[PDB]
């Protein structure tokens, strides 16, 4: 067995970090209470939402 | 006088009173870092034990 | 994962601060019973309302 590298550890760490990214994004989105909080998630949705907010005001 | 008292108290609270939600995160971060540091110190204490086998 | 800076906590606190500010504004508006209250909410409305109050007196 090769001990110079731990490919299983590398893969697990990569999956862990790319899941932590998603959990942080979801927690931010839910704590803000808004689906389109701050991103390029839905560009058209954000544009239409801002236009609708201006119309509401 | 009542209005001025209210505004002055608001300003004094703003510039002196701590925001508990603002540094609860800092406190938890600091104690987490303390735990990590003490774990690393415990790990490093037994580090030189590997040389005893050579004797 | 980075533990020196809890960015999710920072974002949640940032949202919470402004939410509490809006809560306080709404509470003061409820307690006073007047929409304008202090200046900055509607400067033109406040000026016109003061003029109408003088007219009423």
């Amino acid at each position: 067995m090769i001990i110079n590298h731990n490919l299983a550890a590398i893969n697990s760490h990569r999956v862990l970090k790319f899941q932590n990214e998603e959990v942080s994004k979801n927690m931010e989105k839910l704590s803000s209470g808004m689906r389109i909080n701050r991103a390029g998630d839905d560009a058209s949705g954000l544009a239409v939402s801002e236009k609708m907010r201006t119309q509401v005001n | 006088l009542m209005n001025a008292y209210e505004n002055t108290q608001a300003s004094e609270s703003r510039i002196r009173d701590a925001d508990m939600a603002e540094e609860t995160v800092a406190f938890t971060k600091n104690q987490i870092l303390v735990q990590s540091g003490t774990a690393m110190l415990a790990q490093a204490n037994v580090r030189p034990q590997g040389v005893l086998s050579l004797l």
